[PDB]
């Protein structure tokens, strides 16, 4: 059981901090949702943090990093675009779930911090 | 879906099917797309110089003989159907021992499509050789590979490619190696020329960076502590012969014991590691401490003790700190 | 004939038709000559204890 | 990646110096290209032990040795002939490439040293 709290919301740096049984949920993931459309995958980061995945339409514009001990994931967003306005969520996934891009595999969700540009 | 028409359709897909002949025998080569879903990398052994990998291996090709009309949906048949079909003779070139999981049944997928397309999935655990360069060990960075190749068919008969290109391999984030972290992974496709002919090849490469925390907790810290314990001898008065020689003998014994324990868990490589350089440095430092006491003892009685003792006390930590700084900047 | 998979199928079937695996080539004739090639992939390990 | 530079072009002793990721490309090989003729395989040397392979034409006339200290490969030439007038290249091969005699299996190539003697 992990509780996720987001913050943040030039370049914009969001941060999501987890508290609880984070070991059982190694994978952390940023999702985005605009009005009139379902939430979509933005990116994902592993327990070690060395492996990262990004959506097709956010390559080289957004970047994800993981600070352990602090137990936080940072999403830094450069060269924003008008379509980037949306609510951003951070979610945790179990060890055996399968599929980064599908939000149904994620058990625990964030608050949905708004971003407008 | 009366379930008898399906049986008729699947039956007349077979009943004239020669497993001995590839699709388009004598025609252009069969294009076989491949994708991998990595489940885990269980082990990375320096002694055996290999790594264990579990994966879902999906091959995807087209066979006009297995084309059906009518039923407008994809046929997910039982895995046993794979025994009655032609499948590519794919194999892993650098594997040492591999198997397909077989509980509760053979973990196989066969999925047909109305245009003759076949999707063939396997769940494979494989040990694969990975030659490692331990010159900069434990501050080393290894490149491991999985090489997929056609055993029997040349490029005139079969061709390999990655489905989705760079997106063909997934599950790299699922890897949890306590000792390593995957910095990068790459996919390559090429043709390799042999005496018999030119064969397709795919290569999936990983770059592993080793975590240093365990060796800080295991090797370096006891060495530094034993070196400091050797330094402690300088503060003791010169006349305490037994006390001052005891520290030296225990320091050198502990350093040799650390050396044996450290070197008896790695392959018998003939070259020197970074850990070996640091270890020999610490050994010669404790050695110089013992010889410093011996030289003082020779000078005083049996031939200033205070001046040389103070000089040793002020200089040994400085020299060791300089050595550590030089080493760590060199290897980082 | 060229490209006819059925032709190749029946040719191979005729080749294997009435084929006795129990008998070597030239069973009773001169010895069959078997050439051999080896391509070394690796020597994984060399153990003195074993 | 590997960078190869060959120099030292009848007792010729060519020398090919390699820099970079030499570990990933253990086998090294000398190739010959005559004027207006196809590239042909002269010789090959292994990694860490110098197990050598030769072409039929140049057996017991040319020799290859490995240093493993300067990271250089030396091709010593004896009993020269007029037909031995060509551009000589040194090239590196990966661990799993297959075949010593085929130029396409080699990844990196030197510029080439001309020999007219
Ligand atoms: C782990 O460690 C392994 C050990 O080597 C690393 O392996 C190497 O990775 C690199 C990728 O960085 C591989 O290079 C790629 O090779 C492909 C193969 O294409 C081939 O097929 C072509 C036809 O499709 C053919 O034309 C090619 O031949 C050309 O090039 C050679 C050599 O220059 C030349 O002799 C020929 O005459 C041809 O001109 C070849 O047979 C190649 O297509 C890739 O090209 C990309 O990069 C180049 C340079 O930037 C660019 O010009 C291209 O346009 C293209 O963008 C690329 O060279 C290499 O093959 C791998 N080694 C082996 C043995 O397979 C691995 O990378 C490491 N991984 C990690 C994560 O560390
Ligand atoms: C039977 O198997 C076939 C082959 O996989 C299935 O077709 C595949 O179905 C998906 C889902 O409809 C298709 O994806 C779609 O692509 C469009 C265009 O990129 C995209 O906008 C959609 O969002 C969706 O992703 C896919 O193209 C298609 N494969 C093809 C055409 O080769 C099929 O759905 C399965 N079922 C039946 C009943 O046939
Ligand atoms: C289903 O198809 C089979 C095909 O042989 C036919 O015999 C049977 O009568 C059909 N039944 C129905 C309900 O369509
Ligand atoms: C292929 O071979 C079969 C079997 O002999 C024959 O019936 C058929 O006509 C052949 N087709 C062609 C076009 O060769």
């Amino acid at each position: 059981q992990v509780q996720l709290v987001e913050s943040g919301g030039g370049s914009l740096r969001l941060s999501c901090a987890a508290s609880g049984h984070t070991f059982n949920y190694p994978i952390m993931g940023w999702f985005r949702q605009a009005p009139g459309k379902e939430r979509e995958f933005v990116g994902a980061i592993s327990w070690s943090g060395g492996s990262t995945s990004y959506a097709d339409s956010v390559k080289d514009r957004f970047t994800i990093s993981r600070d352990n001990a602090k137990n936080t994931v940072y999403l830094e967003m450069n060269n924003l675009k008008p379509e980037d306005t949306a609510v951003y969520y951070c979610a945790a996934k179990g060890r055996y779930s399968g599929g980064l891009y599908y939000p149904t595999n994620y058990d625990y969700w964030g608050q949905g911090t708004q971003v407008t540009v | 879906g009366n379930m008898s028409f399906v049986k008729e359709t699947v039956d007349k897909l077979l009943k004239g099917y020669d497993i001995r002949l590839r699709p388009d025998f004598g025609g252009p080569p069969v294009c076989v797309g491949m994708n991998i879903d990595i489940a885990s990398i269980d082990m990375v052994s320096e002694v055996n110089m290999d790594y264990t990998l579990t994966m879902y291996f999906q091959q995807y090709w087209r066979d006009k003989r297995l084309a059906y009309s009518g039923i407008p949906l994809n046929l997910t048949l039982d895995n046993r159907v794979a025994d009655q079909l032609w499948v590519p003779d794919t194999y892993f070139l650098n594997d040492k021992k591999s198997f397909v999981h077989g509980v509760t049944v053979k973990n196989r997928m066969i999925r047909l499509h109305p245009d003759g397309t076949v999707l063939y999935g396997l769940r494979i655990t494989t040990t694969a050789a990975c030659m490692m360069d331990l010159r900069r060990y434990p501050l080393d960075e290894q490149n491991c590979t999985l090489e997929i190749e056609s055993y029997g068919y040349t490029t005139d008969d079969i061709e390999f490619y990655w489905r989705g290109g760079d997106k063909a391999v997934t599950g790299v984030e699922r890897i949890e190696l306590p000792q390593f972290s995957i910095v990068e992974h790459r996919l390559v496709s090429r043709n390799v020329v042999f005496a018999t002919g030119a064969y397709p090849r795919l290569s999936l490469s990983f770059r592993l960076k080793r975590n240093i925390g365990y060796f800080i907790l295991q090797t370096y810290m006891p060495s530094i502590l034993i070196t400091i314990l050797s330094w402690v001898s300088f503060w003791i008065n010169y006349d305490a012969s037994a006390a001052r020689v005891a520290l030296g003998i225990t320091t050198v014994l502990t350093m040799t014991t650390i050396n044996t324990h450290l070197r008896e868990t790695l392959p018998k490589i003939p070259y020197v590691k970074a850990i070996d350089m640091y270890l020999m440095g610490c050994f010669v430092f404790v050695f110089l401490a013992l010889l410093e006491y011996a030289f003082v003892n020779y000078i005083f009685f049996g031939r200033d003790v205070n001046a040389i003792d103070r000089w040793s006390r002020i200089v040994f930590p400085f020299t060791f700190s300089l050595f550590n700084l030089v080493y760590w900047l060199y290897y980082v | 004939d060229p490209g006819n998979m059925s032709f190749v199928k029946e040719t191979v079937d005729k080749l294997l038709k009435g084929y006795d695996i129990r008998l070597r080539p030239d069973f009773g004739g001169p010895p069959v000559c078997v050439g051999m090639n080896i391509d070394i992939a690796s020597i994984d390990m060399v153990s003195e204890v074993n």
